[PDB]
């Protein structure tokens, strides 16, 4: 039949050591056991979770050795096999659970009322235990501290990856270094099970231990017994325990997979109030037990002996606001000074020069005011900046260092991917196979900034998005019978490439690239930076670019790189804020209109400028102006804000020629 | 005395509960409630709210009730029945119908009238409780409420057709054609053994009669998170909705809506064949009350003949369609115009005349053309307001496309037919692609738009307006030069 073997272990002696060190164990730095605190206060319904630690089961075991009395090793038995000692250990949870001291508090406890009505009935005229646990029970790996303490080397807390994984590691404890990739909705799995009899007897319970089982539907109680066909079993939900269940998978980091490999990936399963710890894009620690699963059903034949496997998690970590302290960073900000040029210079220190760029920058990364006017219209105050210009000039650097800044912003490229007008309706999604309305990279930023890299080369398709987000800011969506409009307020940064290679003494802007001119006079602000060649800037460049490879700090120099936490903690604060206006700054706003459109008339010229001033030349002056006024200031805008604006514009005009 | 096994919920007392609550109750004691200060007691602490509403339901004959929670937990000794009912929906759902089938008959006969209730009798009655507690997404549930009140918020994705569910089987006997009803309880048919006709009596005799049986109809819902909620680099989840009786075709496809409901899970089979079952179960909502988000009155008619007898009305809404548009007062006055269009006629002999006003809008680019658009694309009852930058070359008119949940064929109208009988608004008539433009042709020369294609031949209306707006090739419409070569359009679509 089944040959017997026999193993050094005896689990006697084992639980006979959990009962002690349960009891006797102490901090040695509230007084007393450590754990029977924590059950007390288990036992009035406000902890959910125990959470052993090994480092402490190390404490006891020295504890013994200073007594001198042998033990059984129980650290090495937990990272050996820890499937049956989670079991073991909740035994002996139930065994020494302590009496509830306060607040009975039953008020309207399903659970509680059937096992209430149980008791009258029992007793006037067992079960299994898990239907009456509510706590869960999770390990803590070793610390390499304490091991280095007591040397006693350790492997269950060791960083492997997944491809370090092998079947040797079964049935242990271990943890596993990677990204999250896909995590999936909680459902509830049934732990016991409990069926209502036809006023027979009472209820039954069935335990399940596996993912699959069988309703039972016969009625065994002796009053049940009698002959007659009576009828089956129904289940009843409010009687069942059930449990939060959640699956993920982690991949293995590009760092650690060699040469000429492709990267693998592995399962995890989480049960209890350890559910939405982990998501998707977070690179985590995972301890946990590494099992087989049983790979049944289906294609079970072809593989025989073939099993998959998963790792049960226990626990994570991690590896990487209005409070006074964030009212002062902005106070000590603004009595350092100079927020201006200062703010626009820490932007992306590596490159040299292009400094009226990274002014506008700045009033991108603000926004405008959004007012409602009634009766339907609408007034953005996104930004919408382009920037022009020769190759190898640092026209994509720029950008991506823009999206570092601000947690809202997606950094969309050219026809490689479809992201920019993928509102799609239809999402072939493998786990369900039912569609999915998925929105597009325009909808995903919302309050934030889309850098579009290589604008020249993305098609029609997307530009018919880019044109109607400039317009009201409200997707349309396919038309798989959803009729769906989404909002998509969002601010445009973009990224040209002219025509045939450089700028050509071609006149007309138009010539110098595809873009339509209705889609151009939409965006705010248009920046030419053009590379000329000139003998002074070349050898500044060259030394700026070589100081890096020799040493790889960048060259120090009086300028004084911000705290990028800083950045974005003045960039927030300053877009919570609101302006208001007043009737005087106004009023010279009309003055500078005038005499613009009186040099627009006659400015129309062989080359320099594009076609005419337009109203919404005007509005973008004060769209630009809110910028201005929010960085510093507050309340009502100063007359050298609109000074300010106009000059920044100005020279972004006056880039042409330049 | 006795309790409803399983739970705590006793019909004694929440029947009588529930009547003091219904005659005590006014708006007296939910301004006590609530009491948020400001609160206006000016002859509403008097009005007995329920009690007014309980006899214009009467007199009106409609069963439909918005129990709200706040207001239930107004009440003092009511108070219970807050925390009674998140648990227990079903049970106290079941005493809430059958107190009100006698609150009926409290109001009917308190000064001994005429009226009927049998067909009072005869019908039920139900409640739809709403703002039962805090709205949380579908992100958050736990098993740990399962059969219990909850208020949900999504948007609707889809909807099925109707479908049955047995309620009354119906057996018929082979050699004594005996016919018996058979009630089913939780899906599951107790088969007759023999049959009950003692003489017959015969082993094995039985046959199911489909079509003689009852059925009752069920609908079932898509929900989506709503993209506000959603965190950074997530995937939307979804929800199904069980909807029963009245409720059934309320939700149209991609409206968003709260609901509120009771929590449910069950338990899918493994194998088809196998009585297995795994263990994972399914969770879903079962409905009770849905929210989202013609007929003038006489003095509706009065106040209309008063302001038509204006002195001006032509200036008036000449100026009230476009507040924001300044000048260009001529223009809203050919809107205008047009938002009316002069007679139709169809004569026998001659044939149908058209009675529909065109206009084209053109000129310098930066104008405000789509806003006057967008404009009158609101006020108009039935209108679509599509660029004719691009899509499809017949994306204004049918279209046989495949079905996509289905492998199977529906005819999809176009823009132009969706607007029949109103103001179809298109924005950039210049990008309109040459193949597509002939389809515009017919639509306004035969008001008709013809489709044969699949093995279908067929002829639908279009009988609708065009107001375009077009841009002209450069930054400016010089006046010396004459419009054809500017605009780009074919000489005989601009006339
Ligand atoms: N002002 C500058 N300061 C520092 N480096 C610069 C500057 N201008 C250009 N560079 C150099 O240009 C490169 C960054 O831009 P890069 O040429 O890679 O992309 P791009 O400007 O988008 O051009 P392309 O059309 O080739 O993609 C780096 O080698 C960088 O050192
Ligand atoms: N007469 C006007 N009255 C009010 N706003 C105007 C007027 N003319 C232009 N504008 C402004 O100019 C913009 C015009 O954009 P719009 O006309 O929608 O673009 P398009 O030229 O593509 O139709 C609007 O934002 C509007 O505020
Ligand atoms: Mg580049
Ligand atoms: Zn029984
Ligand atoms: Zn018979």
């Amino acid at each position: 039949a089944l040959p017997s073997i026999q193993l050094p272990v005896d689990y006697n002696n084992l639980f006979n050591e959990i009962t002690d060190f349960l009891v006797t164990f102490k901090q040695d730095t509230e007084k007393g056991p450590k754990y029977m605190a924590m059950l007390q206060k288990v036992a009035n319904r406000e902890l959910n979770s125990v959470i052993i630690d090994l480092d402490d089961i190390l404490q006891y075991q020295n504890e013994k050795f200073l007594q001198g009395t042998q033990a059984d090793d129980l650290v090495s038995a937990i990272q050996q096999n820890a499937n049956h000692f989670t079991e073991l250990f909740c035994r002996a949870i139930d065994n020494n659970m302590p009496l509830p001291t306060k607040e009975i508090d039953y008020k309207d406890d399903v659970l509680d009322v059937i096992l209430n009505q149980r008791r009258l009935r029992n007793e006037r005229m067992l079960f299994p235990p898990n239907l009456t646990r509510r706590y869960f029970l999770y390990f803590k790996p070793l610390s390499q501290n304490c091991a280095r303490r007591y040397r006693k080397k350790a492997i269950s807390s060791k960083p492997l990856s997944v491809r370090q994984i092998k079947g040797d590691f079964l049935g242990q404890l271990i943890t596993v270094r990677g990204i999250i990739t896909r995590v999936s909705d909680v459902k509830p799995a049934v732990e016991v099970i409990a069926y209502t009899c036809d006023q027979c007897g009472y209820e039954v319970f069935q335990e399940v231990n596996s993912r699959t089982f069988t309703p039972l539907s016969e009625c065994t109680s002796e009053e049940c017994s009698q002959n007659q066909t009576k009828g089956q079993l129904f289940m009843s939900t409010r009687a069942s325990k059930f449990s939060a269940f959640q699956e993920c998978k982690i991949q293995e980091l590009s760092q650690q997979v060699p040469v000429g490999h492709i990267p693998r990936s592995l399962n995890i399963h989480v049960n209890g109030t350890l559910v939405r710890s982990l998501s998707p894009g977070d690179i985590v620690d995972v301890t946990g037990i590494f099992l087989p699963a049983p790979y049944t059903g289906f294609k079970a034949l072809k593989a025989g002996l073939l099993t998959e496997t998963y790792l049960e998690a226990q626990f994570v970590r991690q590896h990487k606001s209005l409070t006074s302290d964030v009212e002062e960073r902005v106070m000590e900000l603004i009595t350092s000074g100079d927020v201006y040029n200062r703010l626009a210079k820490s932007i992306a220190p590596e490159i040299y020069g292009n400094l009226d760029v990274k002014k506008a920058l700045l009033l991108l990364l603000v926004g405008g005011v959004d007012k409602r006017v009634g009766d339907g219209m609408k007034i953005r105050g996104d930004i919408n900046v382009c920037l022009m210009g020769d190759p190898g000039v640092a026209k994509s650097q720029l950008l991506k260092a823009i999206c570092k800044i601000s947690p809202r912003g997606v950094y969309t490229t050219g026809k490689g991917s479809s992201g920019v007008g993928l509102t799609a309706a239809v999402m072939k999604d493998p786990v369900t196979d039912e569609m999915i309305l998925e929105g597009g990279a325009l909808v995903l930023a919302d309050n934030g900034i889309c850098c579009i890299d290589e604008f020249d080369k993305m098609d029609e398709s997307d530009r018919t998005a880019i044109h109607e987000v400039m317009e009201q800011q409200t997707i349309s969506i396919s038309k798989a019978g959803i009729n769906t409009t989404l909002n998509a307020r969002t601010s445009i940064l973009a990224a040209a490439n002219p025509l045939y290679g450089r700028y050509n003494p071609r006149l007309s802007p138009l010539d110098n690239i595809n873009l339509p001119a209705a889609l151009l006079s939409r965006f705010d602000i248009l920046f030419l930076m053009l590379d000329i060649p000139s003998r002074d800037d070349d050898e500044k460049l060259a030394e700026h670019v070589t100081y890096v490879h020799m040493h790889n700090k960048q060259p120090d120099l009086d300028f004084t790189p911000v705290e990028p936490s800083k950045m974005r903690e003045y960039i927030a604060y300053a877009k919570t804020k609101r302006p208001v206006m007043s009737e005087a700054v106004n009023d010279y706003v009309v003055q500078a209109y005038i005499r613009l459109r009186q040099d627009s008339k006659r400015e129309m010229d062989s080359k320099f400028s594009f076609g005419q001033a337009t109203p919404r030349t005007l509005l973008g002056i004060i769209r630009l102006s809110q910028a201005l006024a929010k960085l510093r200031l507050a309340d009502m805008v100063d007359i050298d804000d609109v000074e300010e604006a106009l000059r920044l514009v100005r020279v972004s005009k006056e880039s042409l020629y330049q | 005395l006795r309790i409803i096994w399983g739970t705590n919920v006793s019909i004694q007392e929440c029947t009588t509960n529930f009547r003091n609550f219904l005659m005590s109750f006014k708006y007296k004691f939910r301004k006590i409630l609530d009491e948020r200060e400001e609160f206006i007691n000016n002859t509403t602490d008097e009005e007995l709210y329920y009690i007014k509403q309980l006899n214009e339901m009467r007199e009106l004959g409609t069963s439909n009730l918005n129990l709200d929670a706040r207001n239930l937990l107004a009440y003092k000794q009511t108070e219970d029945l807050y925390h009674q009912l998140l648990n227990y929906p079903q049970e106290v759902i079941s005493i809430m119908d059958q107190t009100i089938k006698d609150c009926m008959v409290s109001l009917i006969v308190d000064n001994n009238l005429d009226y009927d209730l049998d067909e009072i009798e005869t019908k039920f009655y139900k409640v739809r409780p709403y703002n039962v507690g805090s709205c949380k997404g579908m992100r958050e549930l736990n098993p740990n409420d399962i059969d219990k009140l909850i208020n949900l918020k999504g948007l609707v994705l889809r909807s099925t057709p109707v479908i049955p569910d047995m309620k009354v089987a119906f057996f018929k006997c082979n050699v004594c054609d005996h016919t018996m009803a058979v009630e089913i309880d939780r899906g599951v048919i107790q088969e007759p053994a023999r049959c009950e006709r003692i003489d017959c009596n015969e082993p094995n005799s039985m046959s199911l009669i489909h079509n003689r049986c009852s059925f009752a109809d069920k609908q079932v819902i898509k929900l989506q998170e709503t993209p506000d909620f959603v965190p950074d680099g997530q995937t939307p989840h979804s929800i199904s909705l069980c909807v029963y009786d009245e409720l059934v075709d309320s939700c149209r496809a991609g409206d968003r809506i709260e609901v509120t409901g009771t929590f449910r899970s069950i338990p899918i089979r493994a194998n088809s064949r196998q009585r297995v079952l795994k263990s994972l179960y399914k969770t879903y909502v079962d409905v009770v009350h849905v929210k989202k988000v013609r007929q003038i009155t006489d003095q509706d008619l009065a106040k209309i003949r008063e302001v038509a007898a204006r002195e001006d009305l032509y200036s008036l809404l000449a100026r009230s369609i476009a507040p924001s548009i300044y000048e260009l007062e001529d223009v809203k006055k050919g809107i205008l115009l047009q938002l009316f269009g002069g007679t139709n006629k169809t004569f026998t002999k001659g044939g149908r005349y058209r009675g529909d006003i065109n206009i084209l809008l053109c000129g310098d680019p930066s104008t405000s053309k789509s806003q006057i658009l967008q404009y009158v694309h609101k006020i108009t009852p039935r209108g679509v307001y599509t660029s004719g930058k691009g899509s499809s070359a017949v994306g204004l008119t049918a279209y046989i496309t495949r079905d996509v949940d289905t492998k199977q064929l529906v005819l999809e109208s176009g823009a132009l037919v969706l607007s029949d009988g109103g103001v179809c608004c298109i924005d950039e008539f210049d990008k309109m692609s040459d193949s597509t433009r002939s389809v515009l042709h017919e639509v306004m020369e035969q008001q008709t738009i013809s489709i044969a294609k699949a093995g279908i031949i067929t002829t639908l209306n279009a009988r609708s307006s065009i107001l375009a707006s077009a841009n002209p090739i450069g930054s400016r419409y010089n006046p010396n030069l004459p419009v054809t070569e500017n605009i780009d359009l074919p000489p005989p679509l601009l006339s």
